[PDB]
């Protein structure tokens, strides 16, 4: 059981250490959102035209 | 922008391909815990 334990934490560990994690996608996010939302406004103002 | 994309699944296959070496490790590591178990549950019932 302390075994399982162990594991248990250090799958834990990867989650945090892999790069593919939370953190980045919470970065990717972030960004993305900020740049699809600047490019909507200009597509917009494109289509209008 | 297409590099962009590849390389982001390659880095999310390296990561889950890591994944799967750290499960497989594990798994061994309570195989043989197990082992000992198992050996000593003889034991027991040589005892019985």
């Amino acid at each position: 059981l302390k075994t399982q334990q162990e594991q248990t934490q250090s799958q834990l560990a990867f989650l945090q250490r892999k790069f593919s994690n939370q953190a980045l996608y919470n970065w990717l996010r972030g960004r993305l959102a900020a740049i699809y939302f600047q490019f909507y406004d200009l597509a917009v103002a494109r289509c209008l035209m | 922008t297409q590099f962009g994309s590849t390389l982001q699944n390659i880095i999310e296959r390296q990561d889950a391909e890591a994944l799967n070496a750290l499960l497989q490790n594990q798994a061994a590591e309570l195989i043989l815990t197990n082992l000992s178990i198992q050996d000593k549950t003889i034991e027991e019932l040589d005892a019985e």
